[PDB]
């Protein structure tokens, strides 16, 4: 295991199991289905594959080129994710739209989006979009608003770096014997505010419940002690002075006015100090609050 | 050897207490609370949170400055544990 | 409202017991606790015990699930004993 | 001296975590949170919050205990501090 | 019996015989198939099979997928219950109800219900519940309120854990050659509060002769004698100390300011100390009251 | 041996009394309630529940303190058993 | 309004014998009740009497079923014997 | 407002650790850091933190992409170690 | 004298640069700054902002550490001033 680092060499080792994300996975493919049954006027079946936590450069090259890359928010959460709609599916769609069966063979030689094929991935887009917002609203509600649509990974950019690791979620549709994917990029700073929730499903009686959970929490930890540490002065020395250091010796201080009050290095409050009932005791004049 | 210099942080700690939340919440302006060290007790010196020594406050022309009043030793390092 | 880190603990059970098998005590020597197996770990604050919840193992490591708050009833039930 | 008969207080520890306020509050129903001891390592034996033994978990007729396997020795009591 | 515990090792072997439980699912079952007579417009037969109380996991580990799972409110008792409606069971339904006589061999190969489907479930399963409230109204009257319906465990996950204790009570309903199973299952601590009523029956005449049995209660055990001790103070040592400590030796004490009576450590109340009669006496400033 | 220092809790009761259920709920506001111990008899101490030794309260340089009157034996304990 | 613990029992019966038999006892020494075989046994709180009620076996422990409570007129019929 | 220079610097990690290894410290003797690997090193200013970045190699020489500034919570969560 | 089980602190800096108000406010998200310290060189392992050490990069199962190369001259350290 000695070996040396270099850089580059992004081993992200963050792993983490969102039943909650793929509840509402699962309840977003089954809406998107219905949404695509109405469009369409064909029954799709969509299959929700596993969750791939990898990081965003990985993500990005594997994405077929060219291929639909939306940009959308998810509201309030700072940042924004992305909708890829592959070539294959969005050749399905315009097919079936546009008086095609769909039994000739599928010819994606790699083109850019027309205007009237840009129509049906923003029709495509806006129900998928109020799927998803659909499926999370049971968990946490979200605005979501479609920003732009690229269809280049360098246009997107959708991390700070390219290093940085991502939730990516495929679905792969069928219809007849039509497959197409389609996939839901958020980064992982969308989420991690709301790990714990995504973490574990395992609550649904909780609108006020969750007010009474947080109200016992507080009032029973509000019964447990703490270590509070009064720095009195604060010398500097040398290792030197230290090791000839004797009893007796007298080391000047500067004079400290406000005393310090922290827990295990956590300041706590500002005070003065003094004696009272023959112990030290300390008059508090701020607590330490940002 | 070449660890003669080492600029080391040395902190000496006025009390310790055990109190709790709902009165440290309770905390307000001018509230005095106490400390285990009665006065006139020397004081504690840690050098990153160990022990090291036992100094008192004492009055130094006009400049009040801590004297050693004792080195720790393994014993009272193991006593105070 | 404050920041402050707190040392959680998790306690498998209690034992009431004079120091006659604590002498007796050696390498092998079965002991039984007041909790039998199933009930819930208790969750301790400070030493402050306020959850009870269940262990579970995940990625080869000791986790416990709050499955519930305690109430001054239990709490005081468990102490009265 | 045999003043000897005195009962005393046995706790056995699961695992210890350090963890502030804004996460506790984070915490839920069902919330989960690991350990810092990895699995399969010995408990620890407390006697009124003192620690002398270290051992594993086993169940004994469905009533929890230990198998002690280090008990007596302060050459790490530092560390654990 | 000397074996290494290990986790996920639930043996929770809590066992009890919920009579009055018993008879309110009899009088279910009969409120049920008088419903079902009166829907289908042909007379079932419900077998009420024995009560399992066990894990959560392990009930739902043996539920057949696809199948119907409907979230019901228990009101007052805080949680929710779940009703289980077999694939087998709302086929035979849907067929009796839209012309099948139901003499065609049942074909479960397993699918999610479709709205006519589910209006259908929605029907029985309001059936049901009225039912269920008049059996459960002779000992206890509650309201029960539907919440929604799922396909999967994993959409429900009815308790904190899966390792939670569960009710489960089976129904095996028969109509002419065509059989069926429907399940309810309620959390244990749903009935936690009432295990005392569930547990035995043998009460009829109790309306005011349960208030009446309560005030006899209380108005006897009025004449039962307790064990104040009154800690009056609280020194720590060790246990060098203690083995060294001789007659005559003086231990420092804070001053108790107040004194805390308590019985079998219970305190009762917060008094002050002093002297009358002779004797040590206390002034009760406080009774210990949350 | 490895047991010398075992942190111990040592509590001294001021009193007992025989009262029921009726007076007990009855008490009041500056009700003023009296113990078995007469006045001057050395309280009890008591270590988890145990007789540990009768102690007198004594005026010490403005502190008071309890001075042992005696320590325990174990014909006293089962005279008083 | 209280919640506080409190030793319940259960009397099989009475028996009102002066200690002739007593030192005579021995074991195999039979001895009689002053209650008949099918009588709800007694109820008592803390010694206090407070009920009758009729002994079962459950899961192979004892336990009673309190068939009634009893009334002041029942209660000093019994005493006076 | 003011154009002072400042001399910005990089910090890959801590460690906490006695002088012990320090003086058993040589050519080849393995040390580890407080930080594992992946999680971005630390921008200071003057040796204080601001920042946390991402390390890049570019025309063959150091550099950091800054990935996020950081807030007093995760500051002090730092301290605190 | 071996007053020596003291704790002290170990960084390890991956380089460092000279640079002035307005590149720091001009720095944004996601902006690189290259280091004065070409890539390969071996870092600084400074003891509370004191520099004994230089020493290549290197990952210890996943965890950051330091090869060093050069430990004590003082012979360079008017340069690095």
């Amino acid at each position: 295991d000695i070996r040396p680092y270099d850089p580059n060499t992004q081993r992200r080792v963050v792993r983490e199991r969102l039943q909650a994300l793929e509840i509402i996975n699962e309840r977003f493919a089954r809406q998107f289905r219905m949404g695509l049954f109405n469009l369409l006027r064909r029954s799709p079946d969509i299959t929700v594959g596993a969750i791939r936590i990898q990081p965003y450069h990985e993500f990005a090259r594997n994405l077929p080129v060219p291929t639909n890359l939306n940009l959308i928010h998810l509201k309030p959460l700072r940042g924004t994710g992305l909708v890829v709609f592959s070539p294959s599916l969005v050749f399905i769609a315009v097919d079936n739209l546009f008086g095609g069966d769909g039994r000739f063979p599928t010819k994606v030689e790699g083109r850019e989006f027309t205007h009237t094929e840009q129509r049906v991935i923003n029709r495509m887009l806006k129900l998928a979009l109020e799927g998803y917002s659909d499926a999370w609203k049971a968990i946490n509600p979200l605005e979501v608003e479609y920003v732009r649509s690229e269809m280049q990974v360098k246009f997107t950019n959708i991390t700070t770096s390219p290093n940085d690791i991502v939730v990516n979620t495929p679905f792969h549709v069928e219809i007849g014997n039509l497959t197409g994917e389609f996939n839901i990029c958020l980064p992982f700073s969308m989420i991690e505010p709301l790990r714990e929730l995504l973490v574990n499903p395992p609550l649904e009686n909780s609108r006020h419940e969750d007010q009474n959970w947080r109200d016992n929490l507080v009032r029973q930890v509000q019964h447990s002690e703490l270590e509070l540490v009064a720095n009195f002065a604060d010398i500097p020395l040398r290792l030197s002075q230290i090791l000839k250091l004797k009893p007796g010796d007298v080391l000047p201080i500067e004079k400290p006015d406000r005393i310090i009050a922290h827990v295990d290095g956590v300041p706590v409050l500002t005070s003065q100090y003094g004696t009272v009932n023959g112990q030290y005791a300390l008059r508090v004049e701020h607590l330490i609050n940002p | 050897d070449l660890i003669m210099d080492i600029p080391v942080k040395l902190t000496v700690e006025l009390g310790r207490t055990r109190m709790t939340i709902k009165e440290l919440l309770r905390l307000t302006q001018g509230s005095v609370v106490a400390l285990d060290g009665l006065a006139g007790e020397p004081l504690d010196i840690l050098i990153n949170g160990y022990l090291i020594a036992q100094g008192e406050v004492v009055v130094v022309a006009d400049k009040y400055g801590v004297r050693i009043t004792d080195i720790i030793t393994p014993s009272e390092r193991m006593r105070r544990l």
